[PDB]
């Protein structure tokens, strides 16, 4: 039998199959199938089809995407995809007419539109172009244009700006509907005074001169962008004069100075939630504003503010979490970090201050997943006590101490980590299990929370990977200080305990990662595992979220000080396990692994051998403001400029004349630029280190490229078997 | 004897509305159907007076608020109305009897325009342990908002934030106002608040 | 006996001595030792001290360099030193007076001071700052402004843009004082429509966002800056109304196209001589100025031009070579090919078409150094048949076929490579032997050419070298096509000829190079050889001067086809001598040499098992225009675009396959941009093949730090020892 | 009779020196005193006729140049002098009897000044096997340079380059102009060279 090598890996030989669906209505749903696209009944699972795309044999360009308006009337198709960052993107966008089998030439929205979005019932659109919002009632009429302030770089009309796409929203788009498509409330951003990040970008052999790129940025400590918010009737759009737009300001407990958009949730058709945070990370206000039918503004009543702070560290996992209004809108659910510093569900009520918690324990819940006025319906970690699990459990909301589990003893052997998706009535729910055994997608019946059918099983898979041999996966605890902090190992297959394998530690660290759970994966550990006979591991650290708030907010204004010292203790405990050979033991990350793997690295402890830094974070004054402050404050002297100076890579660079070193960076990476690395490899030659270095022309931060990706996993397993003496 | 000098209202930028300007007329003679007429009204609304028997009236005291006002803006100035130039701008004072003159400027008059309208569209007070407690500051009626001092003439820009630390004296707290610029017009449009008063020699103030 | 290490080479334990003076008289000259500069008399050579260096313990500030006055009153001082390019610098600058034995302090020539040059006699002036020429007769006296149109980047009076500083002049300056200072000639550059090139420049670790430098820069093909000739008369000089710069304007046939200067020679006080070429440089001319007394301005008689074209290839080695007037300026002697190719010395007249040469052979002369009116001096590689040999020959101008050589068998032994420094009257002169043996500094006089006494002769480092094994240098040749081409090997120590080592291509190529010449060095070789036991070889193949046109001008539009050809031919002739194990050789080459150390392991010749390349050119219209159009043409398809296309490194991926190869280039190069080389990783990876990168953050072309040469050098030498699988 | 009109001379922007206008007034009557006294001349030299006598004969033809022309040349075209001004721009032609008249125009003249003063500095044309012959280009008396086709009005500015190839009626080759332009002054600066004739009906142009 063959074993997992890393061309199976590069070139996808092993494939997972999935079960993607929209849910159209309560008990319907759409899902693609050899590209003709079908409508299953969610009950009895006969399927008629909804589109065949040979429709488009005539079209002319290659579609990216597709999508149908609510009401089913229009299908909107994306061509001439142009990537521009993780989220954002421009392209070329058609409206074909299902019912009269016809694309629509009148009014055609324009190219390099940067966004588009349906309104959530009918066939309204709202599409973003120049910076500035315009709104379409009919797919065949007049665009109605909201906003006339949009410019390059400066003003960002109902889209993100760089720093509020990646670290505030992880998305690209500043639009929301209102829930019946009447109001569309937008915010707007204004990069006027942020600096920017310039680099070099190459192109293509025939470029002669390279283009030099600007993005606005703000580092840390630097001049944040501003936000506004806004609110527009489309319903009384007027195309002989220009439409109105009301601002809603934040509390003035936000305007005292720099502060955050960081979440817009409709409560009702005409009740929306706001929630703004402070530059300081660690307190948040909600703004419940009803609109004013006699003066047709909004209403934000300062009795209904609502104060989400922290004591111990910053607000929420990466940002407040989002309310789940009930039906009147009057009170709302909402994942609070509760008086015992674990993560739970708080009962709001609009106009009241306090809250209840409906759940509690040494657990947290992940998410809140859907709300029907009997129960609501949520995922935690609860199960076996296990952060590592996700399971999805419904509360009676007539008695908080009656709580059913919905996925974890449906097949407990293969089935851990679950992810549901239920019907716009919560009537149905598809569960996505990911680990540890082979994906499993199945359909249930909210009522009775009934198994109705198998979607996919990945059996296809499962008979092709028996004639592999695949490596297995351990998933464990050790105690330090009488807290479990957990860990996993891909063993090698025909593991065998008396022997002593190279290790080689798979870090990230960052606050409120996880890499210690129960998913399945094929990937490059799995052919260094199966292949190689190498341990890859993982641990969770302080810092490490999911397991309490006590050990999330450890490293609270001090980055790279624990979070580095326990993937050094892992090392240490495995090692003393005994099966790992000491001699070989090595450690690899890629953004703030990166980070952690090369402090690790120039930390002295004589523990790795080698270790290769992907992209690494260097100094954190050179990553943006919103991530970097959330964790460790303002470098300036009053604040935390100490820290900022005593945690950089390139202070310790003399320490890794006792290691093997590589070190990986794109030219073209607008997230860590490459001047981190670039002042890495300054300091390592000041200090006289010899090291290993590779520069991928034109890359961003995730390479993403296919020949990139092959290339430097293929790079990278050259410099681990050389480092083992492996063959 | 001496005639009511109108003239501060008629010269030069006049004052926005948050920031306006008032005259005592107290021991003079007033021809007010002349003031009047200088303008073209657009409104002529009294309460607790007949708009007629102003102008005939003897008065201890008259006053006059002036300032800079749009006609687009008059649904929010009528008496009991909702808008934020009622609670951050200027209110009604109704306990004596009052007119309420809202009136378009012509261009052969010696009144200069300022740059645009402005109000404050959010006046209130940071206090609590965090800057955790807002309490937004109305104004008592015919009384100045102390949001005005951030900005007297004007705002530059639609959304201007202004903020300021209250001292001990002001009670406290962080001060926060936000600012509305609305784009000026083809004339000057013009408020004016005409208060009038009986009692200690009433005949102090007769018109001509 | 120990070694020649790496760390002998990179931390400089063996140095070589030398002896550097300025005559300042026909019978004196300078010697600064010990920091006290001393006067020696050139005939009985009793010295007497001009000036210690204790005068300026009170000066404050470290000084860099010092000059003094042609009269000798005064001492220029120099401090500040900020390096911009190769030659270009700026500097802060004090004049000390020698005679009161004070320093000026009244009208002090400004910071940031761009060049300073004495006149050529007395104690005048000139000096540029803010691309603007200032003039100053007395040092405590204001200075006249001669120009009002310096601008940043755009405009340059009296210093070169970046092109004409690298590849033109060979130096910052473009002024030319008249021989007895009364004029001052001066060239003004206009890039006002030259495109820049951009890269990033990180500095150090406190600089937040990166620095994105713009450097005027025309590459192949694109606009070039545009040139201009004036001549001020500094005698007449008024500080009440500006002074006046009398233009010289190109000839009619320099003035159809695109043009450069090239050469600005004085012939008498009243008679200057410029040199002016095509655009396409295969054709030059001279144009021979008299300052008019009457008029005020200059006469160029259309009678006294100078057309110098080639029809093999470009005009002169790199430039058309100066000449060297009489002293009544009315005749004068210049290299030129002659028409069997070989470059000789001819003798024009100011009004006639025709020269005469006055040597002849298969042999050339390498410059003219002194011309008195009885002799010519001049140096040439005649000696022995031998191309990479110098030797100083005088030849008497009333019997041509009358030549003396004056430095061949002195120390035959030893001393083959000889420079030459007269005295001002050419009364005395000293030679300086580079090579094969020990340097060796001499003093002669040339009335009877006799030797005087030794100045330095290296016995110091002889001692030292005794107690090393130091390896042995074999210059030879081989015929291919009944040609001689020449090389150099450096053999390891104790060298058995029936042992097979391995062998390192050390490799430039370049047009006019010449790597295999007699000189001495202790280098990187030296350490490979004695250390490492690797033979090193240099070749000099098809486009090597020195040795024809018919050699040199062999690569003319078609750079990249046969000196890489040549190269491999080499190597395969060095394999088949025996000696060298085939399995083990390389390649390695800086900037020309890195462009064909790449086209040689991608030519798939399967000869090279790996090499490697430090900033490298990759495509030749990513390269300056004057250096890559003086061998390419223009990259139009009616010129030689085909070519351009099929010599790029990018199009040969696909071939280092079969090869290890390392790529090496800094981030701040400004001559071969790190575009060239993140142009080749490019490629590489996209092909799918595997190599080694290294960038040095913040580093020119050149590699000059201390820490990134030894660095560089070492990782280097790791890639070797790699690839040897030496110990 | 007809009067001489010497209206051309004093309207808008007046010729460039190498680009100049000329007159030939025949069969009119003229009044030189009134036209010169119109300027300020600085220079008044006359070669073949005292320049007292110029405004008195009768001539058959008499003809003007006139250009713009600072003073501040003036040396560079006294007759015979050597500059580019009168290889290039202009020279004066002496075989009939001639005044040449430097004059500055005052505020209250007609006049237009032009953006600056210029002149070809350099005019020859290029030919040969590889563009290698170059053949100067002077102007014989009282004729115009073949340069003045490249830019008539004047130089944008100082030393602008000019090339373009001479058609097989021009005698093949590639003509190359070189263009010096020198700043203005207070007061617009004029050039001005009469000719006169003799011969047939030699009454044709006499005095008033
Ligand atoms: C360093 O190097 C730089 C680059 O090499 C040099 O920069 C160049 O300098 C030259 C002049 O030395 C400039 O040429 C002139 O440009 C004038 C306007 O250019 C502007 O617009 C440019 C856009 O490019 C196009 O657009 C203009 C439209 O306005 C168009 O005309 C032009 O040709 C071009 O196609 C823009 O890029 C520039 O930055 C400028 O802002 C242009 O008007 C000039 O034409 C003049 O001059 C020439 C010769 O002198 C004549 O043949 C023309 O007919 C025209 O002449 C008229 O104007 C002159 C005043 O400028 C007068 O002398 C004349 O009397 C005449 O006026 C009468 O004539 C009219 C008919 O033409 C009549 O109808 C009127 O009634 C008037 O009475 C000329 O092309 C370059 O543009 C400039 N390039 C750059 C990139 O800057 C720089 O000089 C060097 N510096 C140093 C210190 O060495
Ligand atoms: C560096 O080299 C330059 C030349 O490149 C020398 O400059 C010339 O120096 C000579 C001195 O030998 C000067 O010539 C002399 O000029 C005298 C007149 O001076 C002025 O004349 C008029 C004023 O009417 C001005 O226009 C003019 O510019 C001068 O300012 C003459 O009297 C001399 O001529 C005498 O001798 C000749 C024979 O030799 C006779 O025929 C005459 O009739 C007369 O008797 C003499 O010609 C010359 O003007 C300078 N020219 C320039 C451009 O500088 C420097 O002197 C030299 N310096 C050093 C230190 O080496
Ligand atoms: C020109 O104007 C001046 C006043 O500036 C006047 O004295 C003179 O007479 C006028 N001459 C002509 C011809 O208008």
């Amino acid at each position: 039998r063959k074993t997992y090598t890393l061309t199976d890996y590069l070139k996808n030989t092993y494939r997972l199959k999935l079960y993607s669906l929209r849910w159209i209505s309560d008990h319907e749903y759409l899902y693609k199938q050899e590209n003709n696209i079908l409508v299953f009944n969610a009950e009895y699972g006969n399927s008629s089809v909804f589109l065949e795309n040979s429709t488009f044999d005539e079209f002319g360009h290659s579609i990216n995407d597709y999508s149908i308006s609510p009401d089913g009337q229009f299908i909107l198709l994306e061509y001439n995809y142009v990537k521009q960052w993780r989220h954002s993107y421009t392209a070329s966008y058609d409206i074909y007419d299902l019912n009269k089998r016809q694309l629509i030439t009148e009014e055609r929205i324009p190219n390099n539109t940067q966004w588009v979005t349906w309104s959530p019932v009918g066939h309204k659109l709202a599409y973003v172009w120049n910076n500035d919002i315009y709104v379409k009632i009919e797919p065949n009429l007049p665009s109605y244009r909201i906003t006339w302030t949009g410019k390059e770089d400066i003003i960002y009309n109902g889209i993100t700006d760089w720093v509020y796409e990646e670290e505030v929203f992880s998305a690209y788009s500043a639009l929301w509907w209102s829930p019946n498509g009447t109001f569309l409330a937008y915010a707007q951003f204004n990069d006027t005074e942020v600096p920017l990040i310039e680099y070099s970008f190459y192109s293509d052999e025939s470029l002669q001169y390279p283009k030099t790129v600007r993005v606005p940025y703000p580092k840390a400590g630097a001049v944040n962008p501003t936000v506004k918010f806004f609110v527009v009737n489309t319903d009384s759009l007027s195309s002989v004069t220009n439409a109105t737009s009301i601002q809603i300001t934040a509390p003035a407990s936000m305007l005292i100075g720099d502060h955050y958009l960081c979440d817009v949730t409709w409560a009702t058709q005409e009740r929306i939630s706001l929630q703004w945070l402070r530059r300081i990370q660690n307190y948040s206000v909600m703004d419940i504003c009803d609109y004013d039918e006699s003066s047709g503004r909004w209403n934000c009543l300062v009795a209904r503010q609502h104060i989400e702070m922290s004591t111990t560290g910053w607000v929420g996992r990466f940002r407040p979490s989002e309310p789940h209004f009930t039906l009147d809108g009057n009170s709302f659910y909402k994942i609070i970090s509760n008086e015992e510093g674990y993560r739970h569900i708080c009962y709001f009520q609009i106009d009241k201050k306090d809250c209840t918690f409906i759940t509690k324990g040494t657990w947290e819940v992940i998410g809140i997943e859907a709300l029907t006025s009997d129960y609501l319906y949520y995922i935690s970690n609860e199960y076996k006590g296990m952060p590592g699990g996700r399971n999805l459990y419904k509360i009676q909301l007539s008695d908080y101490t009656k709580v059913t589990c919905l996925s974890c003893e449906l097949n407990p052997e293969r089935c851990q980590y679950y992810s549901v998706s239920f019907s716009k009535e919560a009537k149905y729910y598809q569960l996505r299990c990911s680990g540890p055994g082979l994906p499993l997608y199945t359909l249930h019946s909210s009522v009775n929370d009934k198994g109705l059918r198998v979607l996919e099983d990945n059996s296809a898979l499962d008979k092709m990977l028996q004639n592999v041999q695949m490596p297995s996966k351990k998933l464990d605890f050790i105690i330090l200080n009488e807290t479990k902090f957990w860990y996993q190992m891909i063993l090698p297959p025909h593991f065998d305990k008396s022997k002593k394998y190279p290790l080689l530690l798979d870090v990230y660290a960052g606050p409120c990662s996880q890499k210690a759970d129960t998913v399945f994966r094929l990937n490059w550990a799995t052919y260094l595992a199966s292949t190689e006979n190498i341990i890859v591991a993982s641990f969770d650290g302080r810092g490490s979220g999911y397991q309490g708030d006590k050990i999330m907010h450890a490293i609270n204004r001090r980055l790279g000080t624990f979070e580095v010292e326990d993937q050094i203790e892992a090392a240490r405990q495995f090692s003393k396990m005994g099966f790992v050979d000491n001699k070989r033991i090595a450690i690899w990350g890629w953004s703030y692994g990166g980070y952690v793997t090369s402090m690790v690295l120039g930390s002295g402890s004589g523990v790795f051998k080698c270790g290769i830094a992907v992209a690494p974070v260097s100094r954190w004054e050179y990553y943006d403001s919103v991530y970097t402050e959330r964790y460790m404050g303002l470098p300036t002297p009053e604040d935390n400029l100490d820290h900022y100076r005593n945690s950089t890579v390139m202070s310790r660079a003399e320490n890794f004349k006792q290691v093997e070193y590589l070190l990986i960076h794109g030219t073209a990476d607008d997230n860590v630029h490459f001047q981190q690395s670039a002042q890495i490899s300054k300091a390592l030659v000041d200090v006289g280190v010899d090291f290993q270095a590779m520069w991928y022309t034109d890359e961003d931060h995730g390479i993403a490229s296919s020949t990139a990706h092959q290339h430097i996993y293929t790079h990278m397993s050259h410099f681990i078997k050389q480092c083992f003496s492996l063959p | 004897s001496k005639e009511c000098d109108f003239t501060p209202m008629l010269v030069g930028v006049p004052p926005q509305v948050y920031n306006f300007k008032r005259l005592v007329f107290t021991n003079c003679n007033y021809n007010l159907t002349k003031l009047l007429s200088l303008f073209m009204v657009n409104e002529f609304s009294c309460n607790g007076i007949s708009p007629d028997a102003i102008a005939r009236g003897c008065y201890s005291s008259l006053t006059v608020d002036y300032f800079a006002y749009p006609l687009s803006m008059r649904s929010y100035i009528q008496p009991g109305s909702a808008g934020d130039i009622s609670l951050y701008n200027y209110k009604q004072s109704f306990a004596n009897p009052t007119c309420r003159v809202l009136a378009t400027a012509p261009a052969n008059l010696t009144l200069t325009k300022p740059s645009a309208y402005g109000y404050f569209q959010k006046c209130s007070r940071v206090s609590g342990e965090h800057n955790s407690v807002e309490t937004p500051l109305y104004i008592n009626p015919g009384e100045y908002s102390i949001c005005r001092s951030f900005s007297p003439y004007g705002f530059s820009e639609d959304g201007e934030v202004f903020r300021r630390q209250l001292t001990q004296y002001e009670g406290g707290g962080i001060l926060v106002g936000v600012g509305a610029k609305l784009a000026m017009t083809d004339k000057l449009e013009m408020g004016f608040i005409i208060s009038v008063q009986y009692g200690t020699d009433t005949n102090s103030v007769c018109p001509m």
